[PDB]
């Protein structure tokens, strides 16, 4: 359910439209006492503005905090403090197991809400360790894990997610699954690892019903975004367009049915400018991203890909008019692409034709050998020189 | 060293708008 | 059992003695045997003294949860002891008080367990202690003849 | 529920269609399989267009020439393969030999 | 007291050494003796037994505390490195040393195989001298190394450690072979207008005369080191060529020899063999005696990389976390990939000064090269025909025609490989859309066939070489 | 490489050897030799090998043997047994009292009785007269006998060797109403060892209602060797753990005194059983969508422990057809409606208008 | 060869350890 | 506990939206619940066609 | 010398051979076996040849010159051509067949995919289906579906009736009852198969009639089989009947075998499908 807050962080990071979605970012901490906390999550967003608050500036487009967002910061506080004690002597009269564990949750969410990150994760452990069912430690690393996600700190996701993912056949913890699909997901956006999404996103939809846990058809909307940036077309037309999961929403889909829609009809000039808004709607609404330079990279590669490997030849005007993106700005990224070999093309400026070596062929296969193979001779030269003396 | 592409992001989306009338 | 974390008296014990005998006797393996032999120190043993009175009570609710696996790992150890080996002869007036309970433990693992062994160990300790007793240790037995609770 | 019905229909017609025209691979021209195949100029390289991609004929589109290319046989790929699967299973092996190895030196 | 805490770990050096000393003195045993006196046990009798536990004063209580000097000179060896004949040359803490209270401890063990009473040291005759005072001098040279003492005690490590020894054996050239190496270093590092090279060229020929694998290796790489800082290149070349330079060498040995390789390599125009041992240079070199060099490779290796055409990655700059003092190197790199002259010129003169110490300003100067033809490189070999026109529009060249010339040049390099068709006007890629019809991929497995039977080979030698030599000694 | 050519070498003759058998010494004789009973073929006297002895082979014991000189090689634990093959399918136990029950009486009531005679036999022998007789487990399959058998085995620290009724169970060297006493020397090696005596007394009719009868005869003997030999009269050690379905309905050689001493009358389910129950399967099997286990407890109970077992594991079936990996509630309750109706069809047939 | 090598390594503490035990011996017949 | 024909109804249209997306797996396992009902036929002949 | 060595051994591996069936390992040197000679044989196993394989339970062969374990058979060696469906096996499938489709689909998600697939039920984490008991009309073939799953699968079909679980020699017929059911399992994937328990299942036995005892016996091994089977991969006993009136209602029940399957003597749609065929 907390999703919402990742959607409002994500559109400022590209600096486009943030404006609208400051102000929403701002609201979220009154309610929850987390000013403090505030200025981590506002490190995620970087390289746009989000500085200004009631305790620091007013000038840029990024909101002021309130007078009421402080004050309630104060309450929450306390009343986490007197349910923390409160807590604790009710564990005393009834059952160790359950009432303890409670108690340490109470003792990391107060000190997460001042601002001692350090204190909440050593908090957190205890939480983790005290003696309860399986699938009760399931639903206390479901909170700190989207906290985590928030501030997009690599290390906390890492830890929950992996440990959750043990858990679900031995436990039998089945029912915490449908959560944690989505969960999973989540983590494999957040590196810079969108392949990994791809495949991950479209078997959550298919095993999720319910079980407390953001709606099915935002899921599937998001499903789409990931499917195509790291899928190719043979991939991606069994998966999501000819499967389910997709068609059953139906309505608020158009930018990323319109992208589906002209890579089938494949005509690249509607492609390209679909891929552009599905850019703008979606992809930036994504905080996620370690390295934004690598969302980028592989959005131009996947579209450029496709129109390369529908043709040996194409003459340069039909390219580049297909492409929509400047001569300097087409080889300043083909130079870097090329290298990869995911494209495998050159480009016969003077007589017009856009060849391609072909991602199919025998050159292909010979550059990928070549290339892990060299490497490997450097290192058996290290391990080699450590084992004679 | 950094890549280009990200400073190529801003750039790339509305260059489309405009290319695909002016060339052919 | 020879631990400062209350299982004899450094100090007076009365929670562990309610709760120990049920699953299997802990309580008076340690105070009867360790707490008598490490120190013959004589504050220490009256501690153990005001104990004492606690230590008759203890078996009527000890008959109470009889029963073979309830009764086999609660004593092994008591079994063995030896009076003049825990050097607990050199101090006559509190620890043959000690004694009138500690037989009242061992006759029920002597013949009720039937094997050949509980028998032979349970030997060693009641002879020793009965012969420098003597006078207060015929008391002692016709107690045990009557029985706390009349049973087999 | 009928839509999709002919939908899927329509995916196999097109298939079905293709691969006898097609069949002497090489270089055939688009416009000599399209009036063979029963289809229209425009359709048909439309269709074809879509089809390099799924990989539903395994040949190239070239619009520089405006011909039809099929990838015939080329010689052995299995040389580069056996190549590449040696290589990879050396490489994580390499990653566990060198820690043991940390206490020499 | 101070040096009774760290007197149990004296007697744990001394165990380890004896038997070192014994083990050389039968036969050829040679390959066990070298990786134990190098890294191995120099890493814990320096940092783990005197720094960390504190008291460096037991340095020369260590190697003296009976009042040797030795039949040939060695009293003063031990002095200069710590306790001159006042309280430190560096750390002191020590309450006994042989002019502090003679005696608390013996590491000597009562018997010649590292010390012995005074009795050795005015006079013996026997055939464990020459083993007890080679060895004497690796004790020593562990601390000199790596607390980095200087001054006239540096001067006068030449004198005793040669000079003294002209006449050695197998087993004892190689305990002196390392004891040279690791002074040098020392040497090296103060920048003394005193002849370092001179006494290293003196202590070859005794390398020499008793043709013992260890001291050609160790002394060749440090030869090159000395060379490079005065700055004579002719003599250096000849030298590099002439090393063999051992496969059964020390971990250490191997990071400096190719490093040297590369410097020399670099400024020729043979770059892509220079940045691909300079590469290897820094993962194979350890993390603690290597520190000096180690970083000197990391600061000339980004140059040195450029100037084949490589681009280097940030992740370089941050990983071993060196980032500051690699600033200057990165904005090279930068200045080099745009492909306009004027950032680099300006560059290279300002940070000169800084760069000629690491010895990098040799190098900086032929990156000018370099600044255009990394540019062409990736717009040549990503297209097929470009004209000269999209070349020095992009990189910020004066002209088609200064750009045709540059990229003509290359060719003939054979760097960037292609032929210039100057009709239209374009530059032209090599490539020929199957390279099963040519031998290439299999000319390429064939080579790896080689460098693998040479592991092969390497390694059926190699392997019983150490049990071998403990049957002899007999072991426990 | 020496040493691998000359395995091979030394392999090749030794083995050539014709002949080479078993046997098992059921006696020694003042010859200095053993009477050895070939176990398909003839009976041979055989001298002592210098390899085993009379003094290292005690009687009864199962041999092996070299060559057409039926001499002795190596001493055999093993004997072909049908015991043998029963263990093959039984594989490991499983199950514990508090699964199959539910109830803290129906593990208490178990406990005790079984337990504590394997722990220590000579206490018993004192305690009353004479070592405790076979004991019977009796109940609905809604606690399921042979099942329960498998848990209790844990507990005492017994390898379950399940024991049929039967004795033409044998035609190793013959059946087993003639080879009573083979089963029995087994029995007693492999000690501590549960004989699981399953007859459910449902299988005979007219054997129940009269004493004699093919069945009652062979069944009789081997009850009596049990007796008369001792080891469960000396000993109970091995617990003699009989199965029926009821207090009474057992075959007359079950049921008289003297291999009888105990009775053990457990409820068939309920509710709150029926939670317990289910509740250890479902994590097991996998757990439903939101829990809803509570409300499948509450609403009624189960026919047999069987059916909640088989509750689980049709839902986990029906998941797999969805294209799930997991149970929903969808499936869960679907699986509790199969399971019970088509058990209340089978086992119902009053009613055909009625109720 | 790496194993080998590992190996060689822990036979060299028992190998170089002999020589010093004979050291320890000697010295402690001088010493009376 | 309880299957009825109507009950069966609203899994017929549920199996008709899943084959419209072009899933069968969802669709034949509610086929199944379905069919078992209609053996003996209890319905009008409404019923009847949708399960047909 | 070693590959001279070799080949005299090979010789040997090779005919002439007696087969056996070999129980269990009593050492990794030497192991205890029974043949079809009528000797019981302590033989040897030969070295430098996998003796740690050897150990399972399976088919083997001895050397008949040595008396020696020289070699294995599989398991699917020495079957009995006495027993059904291993001179037949059946040609028919689902399509073959027009109607109860309903039928298949339950019969077929039951045995056929555990058969083929092991891990997709290990996933999931549900034991692996149990039989099914099929019981309806006479005619609508409903061992026809048993059939076409069984042909599906491609592996070993171990088919036995009633009367062949009952004696060949007098007693022998208890014994029998065990064997077929470890045969199955040594060469699993597998299926059991009872077309017949009309005169087993019945509850009603005596022993004043000689010939019952046999038959009680075989009920009670039946019900155990059943247990043993349970917390493991072996799937349990698939069985044909005419009516579900001979079978027991408090011995046998659902839960032991997964689905118990009626197939609807009213069925319009059925019908329909078999003219449809005509169609």
């Amino acid at each position: 359910m907390p999703l919402e807050n990742l959607e409002e962080e994500g559109l400022p990071k590209n600096p486009d439209l943030r404006i609208a979605q400051l102000r929403f970012l701002l609201s979220l901490p009154e309610h929850r006492g987390d000013t403090a906390v505030r200025e981590e999550l506002m490190a995620a967003v970087r390289e746009n503005n989000m500085a200004p608050y009631y305790e620091a500036l007013c000038k840029s487009l990024d909101w002021q905090m309130d007078m009421d967002l402080l004050s309630k910061m104060k309450k929450a506080n306390e009343e986490e403090l007197k349910r923390l004690d409160e807590e604790l002597e009710d564990a005393e009269k009834n059952l160790g197991e359950s009432e303890i564990r409670d108690a340490m949750m109470a003792k990391a969410e107060y000190l997460c809400q001042i601002g001692d990150k350090e204190g909440a994760l050593t908090a957190f452990r205890k939480t983790y360790d005290k003696t309860v069912a399986l699938g009760h430690r399931l639903d206390i690393v479901f909170y700190l894990l989207r906290i985590g996600l928030f501030y997009m700190d690599n290390d906390l996701i890492t830890r929950n997610t992996e440990k959750a993912k043990s858990l679900i056949e031995e436990g039998g913890d089945w029912d915490r699954r449908n959560r944690l699909k989505v969960y999973q997901g989540l983590y494999c956006v957040a590196i810079r690892d969108f392949k990994q999404a791809a495949e991950l996103f479209l078997d959550t939809v298919s095993t999720f019903t319910s079980y407390e846990l953001m709606d099915y058809k935002t899921f599937v909307t998001y499903t789409v975004y990931v499917s195509m940036i790291a899928l190719e077309r043979p991939d991606l037309r069994e998966k999501v367009i000819k499967g389910a999961e997709i068609l059953e929403v139906l309505h608020s889909l158009p930018a990323v049915r319109q992208y589906l829609f002209s890579l089938y009809e494949c005509r690249y000039s509607v492609f390209f400018q679909s891929l552009a808004v599905v850019e703008q709607e979606m992809k930036k609404d994504w905080l996620f991203a370690p390295h934004y330079r690598y969302y980028v990279r592989e959005m131009r590669i996947h579209a450029y890909s496709q129109l390369l490997e529908s043709y040996r030849s194409l003459t340069l005007g039909y390219m580049a008019e297909a492409f929509g993106v400047g001569v300097e700005f087409i080889d300043q990224e083909l130079s870097r692409f090329i290298a990869a070999g995911r494209l495998h093309c050159k480009i016969d400026k003077v007589n017009e034709i856009v060849e391609t070596n072909r991602p199919d062929s025998k050159n292909w296969q010979y550059q990928e050998t070549i290339k892990k193979g060299d490497l490997l001779l450097n290192r058996v030269q290290k391990l080699s020189r450590v084992i004679n003396m | 060293n950094v890549e280009d592409d990200f400073s190529n992001q801003l750039r790339a989306e509305l260059e489309k708008h405009g290319y695909k009338m002016e060339t052919s | 059992m020879e631990e400062g974390g209350r299982d004899k008296t450094p100090v007076q014990s009365q929670q562990p003695s309610a709760t120990a005998p049920s699953g299997a006797d802990e309580k008076s393996s340690g105070k009867e045997r360790r707490d008598a032999g490490e120190k013959d120190k004589e504050q220490e043993l009256s501690e153990e003294d005001k104990q004492l009175q606690d230590e008759l009570e203890m078996l009527v609710e000890r008959l109470g949860e009889k029963d073979t696996s309830l009764y086999r790992p609660a004593l092994e150890e008591l079994r063995r002891q030896i009076r003049s080996s825990t050097t607990s002869m050199t101090s006559v007036p509190k620890p043959l008080k000690f004694l009138r309970p500690h037989y009242g433990k061992l006759k029920e693992i002597y013949e009720n367990m039937a094997p050949g062994e509980n028998k032979c160990f349970a030997a060693d300790i009641i002879s020793v202690l009965a012969m420098t007793m003597s006078g207060e240790r015929e008391c002692l037995k016709y107690r045990l003849v009557g029985s706390q609770e009349e049973l087999a | 529920i009928i839509s999709t019905h002919l939908a899927k229909l329509y995916d196999n017609l097109l298939e079905q269609n293709l691969i006898r025209v097609i069949e002497p691979f090489s270089r055939v021209q688009i416009e000599h399989i399209s009036s063979l195949i029963k289809l229209s100029k425009a359709d048909v390289e439309r269709k074809l267009s879509q089809m390099i991609l799924d990989k539903k004929f395994h040949g190239i589109l070239d619009q520089g020439e405006g011909v039809l290319i099929i990838f015939d046989e080329p010689p052995v790929d299995k040389t580069y393969e056996a190549a590449l699967e040696t290589i990879q299973n050396m490489s994580k092996v390499v990653d566990s030999l060198y820690n043991k190895a940390k206490k020499l030196t | 007291p101070a040096p009774q805490d760290v007197e149990m770990k004296e007697e744990a050096a001394a165990g380890s050494g004896s038997a070192g000393e014994g083990d050389g003195k039968a036969a050829a045993t040679e390959h066990s003796q070298r990786e134990l006196d190098t890294v191995t046990l120099e890493d814990i009798k320096e940092h783990v037994r005197q720094l960390e536990k504190a008291v460096s004063g037991k340095e020369p209580r260590f190697v003296l505390r009976a009042l040797r000097m030795l039949p040939s000179t060695s009293r003063r060896l031990n002095h200069y490195v710590l306790y001159k004949a006042v309280h430190g040359f560096f750390t002191s803490n020590n309450a006994t040393r042989d002019f502090l209270l003679p005696f608390l401890e013996e590491p000597m063990d009562t018997e010649a195989d590292l010390q012995f009473r005074p009795r050795t040291g005015k006079a013996a005759s026997a055939p464990l001298l020459p083993e007890v005072e080679a060895y004497l001098q690796l004790l020593m040279v562990i601390f000199l190394m790596n607390s980095k003492r200087y001054k006239e005690a540096q001067k006068i490590s030449d004198d005793l450690m040669q000079k003294i020894s002209t006449q050695n054996r197998r087993a004892l050239d190689l305990v002196a072979a390392k004891c040279y190496y690791y002074h040098a270093r020392v040497y090296e590092f103060l920048d003394k207008l005193d002849v370092v090279r001179s006494f290293l060229h003196a202590r070859l020929r005794t390398a020499t005369l008793r043709h013992d694998a260890d001291g050609q290796a160790t002394l060749l790489n440090l030869l090159l080191r000395n060379y490079l800082h005065y700055s004579l290149y002719d003599q250096a070349e000849k030298l590099v060529s002439k090393s063999v330079f051992p496969e059964q060498a020390n971990n250490n040995e191997w990071a400096r020899y190719l490093y040297y390789t590369g410097r020399i390599k670099a400024i020729q125009l043979e770059y892509s063999e220079a940045r691909r041992t300079m590469t290897n240079a820094l993962r194979k070199a350890p993390q603690h005696t290597a520190v000096g060099f180690k970083q000197t490779v990391h600061k000339l290796l980004i140059v040195v990389e450029l100037l084949l055409g490589e681009i280097p990655d940030r992740l370089q700059f941050r990983q071993p976390s060196l980032k500051r003092s690699l600033m200057p190197y990165f904005l090279l790199t930068q200045a080099v990939r745009t492909g306009n002259l004027a950032k680099f010129n300006q560059v290279l003169d300002q940070f000169g000064e800084k760069f000629q110490t690491d010895g990098t300003y040799t190098l900086i100067i032929r990156l000018r090269h370099n600044v255009i033809k990394t540019g062409v490189r990736m717009i040549s070999l990503s297209y097929s025909r470009i004209s000269l026109a999209d070349i020095a529009q992009k990189l910020q060249l004066d002209s088609p025609e200064d750009a045709e010339f540059i990229v003509a040049k290359a060719i003939r390099d054979g760097v960037i490989e292609a032929s210039i068709n100057h009709e239209k006007g374009y530059v032209q890629s090599k490539e020929m859309i199957d390279i099963y019809s040519t031998r290439e991929p299999q000319l390429a497995f064939h080579q790896r066939i080689s460098f693998c039977l040479d592991i092969h080979n390497m390694s059926v030698k190699a392997m019983r070489f150490p049990p071998k030599s403990y049957n002899k000694d007999l072991e426990s | 490489l020496n040493a691998k050519v000359r395995l091979l070498r030394e392999e090749l003759q030794l083995l050539q050897e014709q002949g080479s058998y078993v046997g098992e010494v059921v006696r020694a004789m003042d010859k200095k030799k053993v009477l050895v009973k070939v176990h398909p073929e003839g009976k041979f006297v055989v001298d002592v090998d210098k390899n085993i002895d009379i003094n290292d082979v005690t009687p009864n014991c199962r041999v092996a043997l070299r060559n057409d000189s039926y001499t002795l090689h190596k001493i055999l634990p093993n004997k072909v047994d049908p015991l043998v093959s029963l263990m093959m399918v039984e594989k490991v136990p499983d199950s514990t009292y508090e699964m199959i029950g539910g109830l803290d009486k129906q593990i208490k009531e178990i406990k005790e009785v079984i337990e504590l005679p394997v722990k220590h036999p000579e206490l018993f022998e004192a305690l009353g007269i004479a070592q405790p007789k076979g004991v019977l487990l009796y109940g609905p399959p809604g606690t399921g006998k042979t099942l329960l058998a498998r848990a209790v085995a844990h507990h005492t620290d017994c390898t379950f060797i399940r024991v049929s009724g039967s004795e033409l169970v044998q035609k190793f060297i013959g059946e087993g109403a003639r080879m009573v006493r083979e089963l029995f020397v087994m029995a007693r090696e492999h000690a501590p060892s549960i004989i699981f005596m399953d007859e459910i007394d449902s299988i005979g009719s007219s054997r129940l209602e009269g004493g004699s009868g093919g069945d009652s005869e062979v069944q009789r003997t081997m009850l009596e060797l049990l007796n008369q030999l001792d080891g469960f009269e000396a000993t109970k050690n091995i617990k003699v753990i009989m199965a029926t379905n009821r207090i009474d309905i057992l075959d007359s050689a079950l049921l008289r005194p003297g291999r009888i001493d105990r009775k053990i009358e457990f409820p068939p389910p309920n509710e709150e059983a029926r939670l317990d129950i289910l509740k250890i399967h479902s994590r097991k099997m996998n757990l439903t969508r939101g829990i809803n286990l509570r409300k499948i407890a509450e609403l009624m109970p189960g026919a047999s422990g069987a059916e909640v077992k088989g509750v689980c594991t049709e839902a986990g079936m029906y998941a797999l057809r969805e294209r799930r990996v997991h149970v929903t509630q969808e499936d869960f309750e679907m699986a509790v409606a199969k399971v019970m109706q088509k058990d209340s069809e089978k086992n119902m047939s009053i009613k055909k208008l009625w109720k | 060869m790496v194993v080998v090598y590992l190996a060689s390594l822990i036979r060299s503490v028992v190998a170089l350890h002999n020589l010093i035990n004979n050291k320890i011996a000697n010295r402690d017949a001088e010493k009376k | 506990m309880d299957d009825k024909a109507l009950l069966v109804e609203v899994q017929l249209l549920e199996s008709k939206t899943y084959h419209a997306l072009s899933n069968l797996p969802k669709a034949r396992a509610a086929l199944t619940s379905a069919r078992t009902t209609a053996n003996a036929i209890y319905c009008p002949p409404k019923l009847q066609a949708t399960l047909d | 010398e070693f590959l001279h060595a070799q080949e005299e051994v090979k010789r040997i591996q090779s005919i002439p051979l007696v087969i056996g069936q070999f129980l269990e390992a009593v050492d990794q040197n030497t192991a205890i076996v029974g043949s079809t000679t009528g000797s019981n044989y302590y033989v040897r196993i030969l070295s430098t040849i996998d003796r740690e394989l050897l150990k399972p339970n399976a088919s083997v062969a001895l050397h008949k010159h040595s008396n020696a374990l020289v070699d294995v058979l599989p398991p699917e060696a020495d079957s009995s051509i006495m027993m059904l469906t291993s001179d037949q096996k059946p040609d028919v499938m689902y399509a073959d067949i027009g109607g109860m489709d309903i039928q298949k689909q339950e019969v077929r998600e039951a045995v056929e995919l555990p058969l083929t697939h092991f891990e997709l039920y290990k996933q999931i984490g549900i034991d692996p289906p149990r039989g099914v008991l099929m019981y309806g009309p006479p005619g609508c073939g409903k061992t026809m579906l048993a059939k076409a799953v069984a042909h599906h699968t491609t592996a070993a079909f171990i088919r036995v009736v009633g009367s062949e679980f009952v004696q060949k020699y007098l007693g022998e017929g208890p014994r029998m009852v065990r064997d077929v059911f470890r045969l199955a399992k040594e060469n699993a994937p597998a299926i059991i198969f009872i077309d017949e328990i009309d005169a087993i299942a019945t509850k009603r036995f005596d022993a004043q009639t000689g010939a019952d005892r046999e038959v009680q016996r075989i009920l009670l091994e039946l019900l155990n089989q059943m247990d043993g089977f349970d917390q493991n991969v072996n799937v349990k006993v698939i069985m044909a009947t005419n009516r579900a009136d001979t079978l027991d209602p408090a011995l046998l029940r659902p839960g032991r075998l997964d689905r118990k399957i009626e197939f609807p003597l009213p069925d319009r749609r059925q019908k329909r499908l078999i003219f449809s065929t005509i169609t």
